[PDB]
């Protein structure tokens, strides 16, 4: 038994993604361990997303706002790409009010105390001289992917239109193992994980939440 | 577009070549009687079908027909005998005529998706067939856009005239598919005549988009893609790539009834205040409200018979009254749900046109956003089709070393009987087009690029490609592109010259031992959907003449047990099971009520009676002047009654 | 072998067919006994007839038809064939 | 087409004759039926001189 | 009522007795049941309230749904229903989604491809109905096809390729065994099958290697077991063999008592194995064994590395055929003038075409290693009008059931059974039969005795003795007054055991012949309808020599009788109706000897002709012979007993010549023979079915009008004997569980168990 | 976050063989840790095993052993099944020498203090008439399964676990019937019990995965509590 405890050391490639290297340990452990973190990263990272939204002029998703170029059903799909972070312990509502010709982006949204928008440059809708768009977005806690929570289940009457919520701070995770010195001198493996995030949290803090999830899991 | 140009042949050959293709004849028993017109076919005033061609190679084009068949010496172009639906299948020459035929029918079965992403690899017919279909917004005169809105688009012509186009927004089609038009231009743009101003339902940037581009893996995956089934990534459900909107119309009418004229009202005879909570002052479902199975859409009452003692006592005790009435409300059909987009009401107060005696007519339109679900039928352009076996979470999927999971997982075993080669060709070209390529010419161009033009080299990622049916790509040029692949972010190459890659099992983590073919194939969402095709019935209405249950109405259709099924039931020797189906489950007037009673109490199920079908049989014999008598061992004749 | 039968397949039909003549006689065998058990459980059945059972240790929610199959498997009752 | 997107064609050949209006199968007949003035323009590049 | 349908999807994780049921479909289907248990508990006060609780899908009911669903079978069916295995029982499993999860093994029985297909579900209600589903119609109890006897649940298409890859052997593998040398010992040996797994996980072993290990819980081949032990089996004893790790893991799926195999699994080899497993073990063991073969077959199909691409497909042949084509073109410079020869031409074309085909066959295997995906799949063996005939087949034979164990008749029919110096039709004609007489060897010793099941082990045992023909009971010779008997019919193809009394064979025989309907179908209907052959063929009216006379007008065949009586001549026979084919073989010529039953020319003989010549019993042998030969030309496997049940109903009628009773109404043999001038009569199934006892069953068959008028005049009273009549009026069919002996059973507990 | 509580149960088939279940597990948690458990049980548990052995009158010959009925190869496979618990952690040479006709049961091997032989009834070899055999074998601790290094280089089975397999099922209907149920079947040698064998693998994983937890302990993770 060649005994040297595994050592996890950080790295950096970009900001939203940074590599991690753990070395050394027994053969055959690279592929089974690196994937077990990937399955946990891609699913169980506690995230922040938008649950339901409400627009004053529209009563449902299948109408159009006067003056705007995108229909309501097309704006909801454009709002699905919103990356957001929030502690929030509670349901809170954001606000978006824009007027006149221009372009409504994610930066025009006013985040309440405790939440923040991480992609103010994202396009939402194009407004013209007659275009007036005011909306209200309810942000809530969660993880993974929950479909639209219908108001028939939780009475949130006609006004609100539920939207599919995606709490996934992770973007793309991969890995590759390099088992050096397979000769008669010794035997060990070492792997490197490539963890990427949506800018909601850093790769380092994402791996920590996946590590704490597994540590408390095995019993 | 293909419903038009279709023709009934009721009244193969050399004259059928270039005039009417038997290639798009239906796969049913009507094959040969029904065909679609060829792409370039022209009709002579007397009815003769004139094929265009160029006399041999003269530049002039003359009408070819049986008169031109007398003196027959050059054809006008390829795909003369190919119709529009068939000409949109890439690598048409490789697939069999059967698979080519099925591919045409599969394309006209697609449903419009909310996103409407254009095909990554295809022919040149997507553009020409989209604008001429009529569901796309085309510019009449050259000019500049004055205003652009979701409602309409105005164009300021250089001539000074002003044209405007109102866009169909979530319009219910004939078969219930949402027809929605998206403006593709902005105010400052300058548009030429004939240009596409807005996309139709199944078009993107002016060309037909009947499906999406998805990452495919051709490895068999633990039997979940067994025999036809297809496995999908949960990403498709999360990102609404295969999601489609479906709208259905419901109608109900008013007076001119049997015992008098009834009125449509919010008031229901005896219901809880929470049941009508979503109903408005008139009694119609308020727009934007959600409706589940059984909810009332339009409230309505009928004239009463006004003629039980046990019910009147409770009525008098608690104070309710025999206010007439029979409840007749338009509820949502069992097994469907959605939101109410609009209501159209036609009343009698206003002078409107309506049938005689009918006072009020109201139509309610309900829309559904349908996520892709297991059981839905998907298909490609080559005729391949199959249900969705399973939807795997994005975490556990065969994924490239990038960490990029595959969207769908196909199976190989279909090839060594049907061979469908074209399906594999566009799969590799789908990856070639997604990642781009650069031939990296050194000391000239390779020999496979001999017949190629120069523009085909060095294309960036996500580039659409056009391969005409018979003049399109060939095998040599493909592998040459397979050798050239622009790497990804980190510079690693994900696909070799064989179109295969080493995928990692998302469950065990181990890599798959062999390289698996991956690529991008264009698949469609067929009109057959799980929500429409699932049926279940415990108890429901029954027909009048025959007391059997009745399927085909808005609720609770019963399944048919034929004699072929009765033959199998007899082969097993199960006498009771066969008797239960044919007497107390179907036709016993007093049977099916006492069984539902015994089941509720939890008692034994009683012995069946005489099926109503047999009692009707005896009367039919008596009316024919045939005296039939059912004799027991004694008590000579017994009467059913 | 057959490590352990699950649900409907327990008991095996091979060990059941030894208790009766044919597979059809097995059906009437357990079916009429299920009528007796379900009667007893609801309450005493038809005129001047006291119904017995269950003989074997009943399951948690075991159905009366599943009990009668376990009863026949253990030879806890005989029938007059024909 | 003026606003047509760029799609690289592997065909080394050329199609000189553009596809005629595929919807002309329905329109040309009904315009001949009613005797529209647009079908009356078929006598501009005339054939038989009478547009009956 | 209590029915529904949906689209089906693969259920690869299901057990053979299970089916994936959508929760909503199961909720509405069991709606009356859940409402009761919901009212038994205090969730809903009264039944009216529980109805709204189920209709509105309150989450309280889902826990209740799994209780009423547990151990409550359901019936699945996919239209069209061809054979009885088209309807089976399963154990419902609540499944998310609206589709139906179907087990991948029952697909062949349902003929269910997974492209947009739908299946219907029916919920049995009565205790009798549930018993018939758990015993008669259970999915695991129905494995063997009740037409040929072969198992229908045998793995296919992926589990074949998956098991083919696991058990195949590759030399030069990573963990290959190497014999001991002076330097080092044998390196291919492992202590146990567990070590090889640990070696497989590391880069030391390939599952397809040639290693030799020691196996304890696995029993050895029977050939090597006698040499090694001869003292008994070895539950805990150990032994060593040279196999592949996959072949070891494969044999663990089989029963522990089954001996080792050590072969790469073909499609025929697996079928060969499942057959022997079914006989020697109860079907529960065979059900769970095939279920274990499914997991491994699917598991290794993914690791098999089977994938398609350009390389594995793209066509060499271009240059080959461009060369061969020029030879045929130059033949026109010869066929024109100088070198045609008018028969070298046709012979040259056929030889050159087949020579190119031979070179193409070599080029097909010249461009691919044997591990090619398409080639691997090929090697493993993975890859509407009929309903008219079937209904007539069912209409005539629906009443044929087994009614008694034994009729004790002493005369059967002769079976060819193994020409040697081995008939391939013995599995259809000789298999699963019962001997009417003992099988006696010439040496005097008796082997398989009369009244034996005639299993396949008996055929091989009889083949060792070197006996050609055997006499076997048949339903054609069955003397039963009502229906047939169990002994004459023999082993049930589905059960593998003696046919039960309640069994209704006529319908099972009709379906067995009708399903393959999907030299062909028009010829099959000609025989069963007993019509005159399209081209009539001469049969010998007497035995003797033959004089062949050839004339332009027509052939002439004159038979010189051995008796010396008047010659029999067969005149005016079209010359294109070729002569019949014969220690010394050949084709019939002038002067040959011909017996009474020999067919003189190639074609079809009039079934009415042979009736008056050879007798009624030789007609049924001839009819089944020609019917079986048609389905054999297409590769269909049907046991002769199914056809024999249909042919039995044709000759049941005899024509009374004249007056005692009166003219030639087609009567019944037993009714005429058992009570006291008539003829034997052959008639079609349509005419025979209309002659059955009941009138309102014949009224539903064909032309109700004519049947009713005659039945009205004679005042014919229907005794409700057949099962069709009981189906019409809703009675219990007199077959299976409706038989008087079965439905009159009295159930009472033993007094020994009552007091306890 | 909070999660519904799972259950860790154990069903003992035999003294050395048992199977464990974990029910329920959110999806998809069965395949995440299932494959990691099997790999951790197999190659991560410490144990002592045989490295290389040597007997009398061997070096020159290869296959046959005069003085014994078992050949060289068959004698190696027996001593591979020898289970030995050593805390020395270094290669120690035990000696086994038995003469005369009889059976060598590994009760005749003299174990150095600190090591033991847990199966004194194991059959090493049967002695020829008037024969004698003296074997010196090297035993050192290790991990997992290491192939022979290339005296008698042999395959060392360091881990006490012998056969480990796993699968997952679906249960817990309540409102989502796709919840995972993890099954795992482990066969162990008598040196240690399977229940203590699983704990060693779980203890090695929580410490291994603790390296990611210590990055930012306060990063929000899931807890059953
Ligand atoms: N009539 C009964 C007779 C059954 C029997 O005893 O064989 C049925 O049919
Ligand atoms: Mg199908
Ligand atoms: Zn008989």
């Amino acid at each position: 038994l060649i005994s040297q405890r595994p050592t996890l050391s950080e790295e950096t490639v970009a900001e939203n993604r940074s590599r991690f290297v753990i070395e050394p340990l027994e053969p055959g452990f690279g592929y089974t361990l690196g994937n077990s973190l990937r399955r946990t990263l891609l699913s169980s990272i506690p995230g922040a997303a938008v649950t339901s939204i409400r627009i004053d002029g529209v009563l449902h998703e299948f109408t159009t706002v006067p003056g705007v170029k995108e229909d309501v059903t097309d704006i909801i799909l454009n709002l699905k790409g919103l990356v957001v972070s929030s502690d929030d312990d509670e349901p809170v509502t954001m606000y978006l009010r824009k007027q006149g010709p221009g372009v409504v982006t994610a930066g025009d949204i006013v985040p309440p105390a405790g939440v923040t928008v991480h992609n103010p440059d994202m396009h939402i809708a194009t407004l013209n001289d007659k275009g007036k768009l005011e909306v209200e977005l309810v942000v809530e806690r969660g993880r993974g992917y929950v479909p639209a929570v219908q108001n028939k289940a939780s009475g949130a009457e006609i006004g609100r239109i539920p939207v599919d919520s995606i709490y996934s701070p992770v973007l793309k995770v991969t890995y590759k193992v390099e088992a050096t010195r397979v000769e008669q001198r010794t035997d060990f493996d070492k792997l490197i994980i490539d963890v990427e995030t949506k800018n909601s949290i850093s790769p380092r803090d994402a791996l920590a939440s996946a590590g704490g999830t597994l540590v408390e899991l095995f019993g | 577009l293909t419903h038009k140009r279709r023709l009934l042949a009721l009244g193969v050959h050399p004259s059928h070549y270039g005039r009417m293709c038997p290639i798009e004849t239906p796969e049913g028993p009507n094959i040969g009687l029904i065909g679609s017109l060829s792409v370039y076919a022209r009709v002579n005033p007397f009815g003769f079908i004139e094929t265009p061609y160029r006399k041999v190679v003269t530049d002039q084009i003359d009408y070819l027909t049986a008169d031109e068949e007398d003196r027959h010496v050059m054809d006008v172009s390829p795909r003369q005998m190919v119709s529009v639906a068939t000409a949109m299948i890439p690598f048409l020459e490789h697939d069999d005529a059967n698979r080519a035929l099925m591919g045409a029918n599969m394309q006209r079965q697609a449903v419009p998706l909310v996103r409407s992403e254009a095909p990554l690899v295809g022919t040149g017919m997507e553009l020409r067939a989209a604008i001429d279909a009529g569901d796309v917004v085309v510019a009449d005169k050259t000019g500049v856009i004055e205003e652009v809105s979701a409602d309409y688009i105005t164009v300021m012509a250089d001539d000074g005239t002003r044209q405007s186009y109102r866009l169909r927004k979530f319009a219910r089609s004939n078969h219930g598919t949402c027809a929605n038009q998206r403006p593709i231009v902005d105010a400052g743009q300058r548009v030429e005549a004939g240009q596409v101003i807005a996309d139709g339902p199944c078009t993107q940037n002016g060309e037909m988009a009947l499906g999406k581009n998805l990452l495919v893996a051709i490895m068999p995956w633990e039997g979940h893609n067994y025999e036809d089934a297809i496995i999908l990534s949960n990403r498709l459900v999360e990102e609404d790539v295969l999601t489609s909107i479906h709208i259905e119309e419901h109608e109900i009418d008013a007076r001119d009834t049997k015992l008098g004229a009834e009125e449509i009202t919010r008031d229901i005879p005896n219901v809880s205040d929470e049941v009508l909570a979503d109903l408005d002052e008139r009694g119609i479902v308020r727009i934007g409200a959600e409706v589940r199975d059984g909810d009332i859409l339009v409230g309505k009452v009928t004239p009463k018979g006004e003629t039980t003692p046990e019910e009147r006592l409770l009525r008098a005790i608690f104070g309710e009254k025999a206010r007439e009435v029979r409840d007749t409300s338009l509820k949502v059909p069992h097994g469907e749900s959605g939101k109410v987009i609009g209501i159209r009401v036609f009343s009698r107060e206003d002078d409107d046109e309506l049938p005689a005696g009918v006072n009020e007519l109201v139509r309610v339109y309900v829309a559904q956003k349908r996520k892709i679900s297991d059981g839905d039928k998907l298909a490609g352009r080559h005729g391949n089709k199959g249900v969705i076996g399973k939807i795997l979470p994005v975490e556990d999927m065969p994924f490239l070393p990038d960490g990029t999971p595959v969207d769908i997982i196909l199976n190989t075993h279909g090839v060594p009987r049907r061979m469908n080669i074209g399906q594999i060709l566009e799969t590799h070209l789908g990856w070639v087009a997604k990642a781009g390529w650069n031939i990296d010419v050194a000391a000239g161009v390779p020999d496979w690029a001999s017949k190629l033009p120069e523009e085909l080299y060095s294309a960036p990622a996500d580039s659409t490609v056009a391969t005409p049916v018979f003049d399109g790509a060939q095998e040599g040029e493909l592998a040459g592109l397979l050798g050239s692949t622009l790497p990804n972010r980190d510079g690693e190459v994900m696909v070799d010259a064989d179109g295969k890659s080493t995928l990692f099992d998302g469950r065990s983590g181990e890599p798959f031992p062999y390289p698996v073919t991956v690529g991008y194939m264009y698949i469609l969402k067929l009109h057959h959907l799980v929500d429409d095709k699932i049926h279940a019935r415990s108890t429901g209405p029954y027909s009048m003449i025959t007391q059997q249950p009745l399927g085909g109405k808005a609720q609770f259709g019963g399944q048919r047990f034929g004699e072929m099924e009765c033959w199998a039931m007899q082969a097993y020797g199960a006498a009771y099971t066969l008797q239960e189906l044919l007497t107390i489950k179907s036709d016993d007037t007093v049977g099916r009520v006492k069984v539902y009673e015994a089941i509720v109490k939890g008692e034994n199920i009683p012995e069946p009676g005489i099926p109503e079908s047999f009692k009707v049989l005896l009367k039919e014999l008596q009316s024919l002047c045939l005296n039939v008598e059912v004799l027991s061992s004694d008590g000579a004749a017994i009467e059913m009654r | 072998a057959y490590d352990t039968p699950l649900g409907i397949t327990n008991p095996p039909i091979d060990e059941l067919l030894s208790r009766a003549s044919s597979k059809y006689a097995l059906v009437i065998y357990a079916a009429k006994r299920a009528r007796q058990i379900n009667d007893y459980y609801n309450q005493l059945g038809d005129g001047i007839l006291e119904y017995v059972g269950p003989l074997v240790e009943p399951g948690l929610q075991e159905k009366p038809l599943s009990i009668a199959l376990r009863e026949i498997h253990g030879d806890l009752l005989e029938h007059t064939e024909g | 087409v003026p606003g047509a997107p760029n799609r690289v064609s592997f065909a080394k050949l050329r199609e000189p004759l553009e596809v005629p209006g595929l919807l002309d199968v329905q329109t040309d007949s009904f315009e001949w039926l009613v005797g529209s003035d647009r079908w009356r323009q078929a006598a501009i590049d005339r054939g038989e001189e009478n547009p009956v | 009522d209590y029915s529904g349908r949906s689209v089906i999807v693969v259920g690869p994780q299901l057990k053979l007795h299970q089916c994936g049921l959508p929760k909503l479909m199961a909720l509405e289907l069991f709606k009356p049941f859940v409402m009761k248990r919901l009212v038994d508990l205090n969730h809903a006060q009264n039944i009216k309230s529980a109805k709204r609780m189920v209709e509105r899908q309150r989450p309280q009911v889902w826990d209740v749904l799994e209780e009423v669903i547990a151990e409550h079978p359901v019936l699945l069916n996919r239209a069209p229903t061809l054979h009885r295995l088209g309807i089976q029982a399963f154990e419902p499993q609540l499944v998310e989604g609206k589709a139906i999860q179907l087990h991948p093994l029952v697909c062949e029985a349902f003929n269910a491809d997974f492209d947009g297909d739908q299946m219907a579900v029916h919920l049995p209600l009565s205790a009798e109905a549930q018993a018939e589903a758990r015993i008669l119609m259970l999915s695991s109890n129905n494995i063997l096809s009740p037409a040929s006897g072969k198992p229908l649940a045998m793995p296919r298409l992926d589990m074949v390729t998956g098991l083919y890859y696991l058990t195949t052997l590759v030399e030069g593998a990573t963990g290959e065994y190497q014999a001991a040398t002076k330097d080092a010992p044998e390196q291919g040996v492992y202590s146990s099958p567990a070590e090889a797994i640990m070696a497989m996980d590391r880069g030391a072993l390939s599952v397809r290697a040639k290693i030799k290990v020691r196996l304890t819980e696995l029993r050895p081949p029977t050939d090597l077991e006698a040499q090694l032990f001869e003292n008994g089996w070895k539950p805990g004893d150990a032994w060593t063999a040279e196999t592949t790790l996959g072949r070891v893991m494969f044999n663990e799926l089989l029963p522990k008592s089954y001996p080792f195999v050590n072969e790469q699994m073909h499609k025929k080899v697996q079928a060969r194995i499942i057959n022997d497993l079914a006989e020697r073990f109860p079907m529960i063991v065979v059900a769970q064994t095939v279920d274990k073969l499914k997991d491994a077959g699917f598991y290794w199909a993914t690791r098999s590395g089977v994938t398609v691409s350009m390389a594995d497909v793209l066509v060499q042949k271009q240059e080959i055929l461009e060369r061969h084509e020029a030879e045929a073109d130059a033949i026109e410079r010869k066929y024109q003038r100088g070198a045609l020869n008018h028969t070298e031409r046709n012979e040259s074309l056929v030889k050159i075409w087949q020579d190119a085909t031979e070179e193409v066959g070599k080029a097909l295997e010249e461009f691919y290693p044997a591990d090619n995906p398409i080639i691997t799949i090929v090697k493993s063996g993975a890859t509407a009008d009929s309903g008219y005939l079937t209904r007539r087949l069912v209409d005539v034979s629906q009443d044929v059931i087994v009614r008694e164990h034994d009729c004790e008749t002493e005369r059967g029919i002769n079976v060819t059974l193994a020409e040697r110096g081995r008939d391939a039709h013995v599995e259809t004609s000789a298999f699963a039969r019962t001997l009417a007489t003992d099988a006696v060897d010439a040496n005097g010793n008796v082997i398989i005795e009369r009244g034996h099941d005639l299993g396949d082990p008996a055929i091989d045992a009889l083949l060792a003795a070197g006996i050609t023909t055997v006499k076997v009971r048949s339903v054609l010779t069955c003397t039963s007054a009502t229906g047939v008997c169990a002994m004459c019919y023999g082993r049930s193809m589905a059960t593998g055991k003696l046919v039960d009394i309640g069994e209704a064979v006529g319908i099972v025989a009709a379906q067995s012949i009708g399903e393959p309907g999907t030299g062909g179908l028009p010829r099959v209907q000609e025989l069963f309808e007993a019509r005159v052959p399209r081209n009539k063929a001469p049969i010998a009216d007497v035995a003797g020599r033959v004089r062949l006379e050839e004339s332009d007008k027509f052939f002439k065949i004159t038979i010189v009788p051995d008796d010396g009586g008047e010659e029999v001549v067969y005149d005016k026979l079209s010359k294109r109706q070729r002569l019949r084919v014969i220690g010394t073989e050949g084709v019939l010529s002038d002067g040959d000897h011909v017996e009474v039953g020999d067919q003189l020319m190639e074609g079809a003989a009039d079934p009415h002709e042979v009736l008056r010549v050879q007798g009624p019993r030789e007609v049924q042998i001839h009819l089944v012979k020609e019917v079986q030969e048609v389905y054999r030309a297409q590769g269909v496997s049907i046991h002769d007993k199914h056809i024999e049940v249909i042919v039995r109903q044709m000759l049941r009628r005899v024509t009374i010549i004249d007056s005692e009773f009166l003219p030639g109404s087609l009567t019944e043999r037993a009714e005429f023979e058992a009570e006291n001038a008539g003829r034997p009569v052959l008639m079609g199934i349509t005419k025979a079915s209309l002659a059955t006892d009941s009138w309102l069953s014949a009224a539903s068959f064909q032309e109700t009008t004519r049947v009713l008028t005659d039945a009205a005049i004679n005042c014919r009273s229907d005794k409700l004997n057949g099962l069709k009549e009981n189906v019409i009026i809703g009675k219990l069919i007199p077959a299976g569980t409706g038989i008087s002996r079965y439905r009159n059973i009295q159930v009472q507990p033993t007094e020994e168990a009552r007091a306890a």
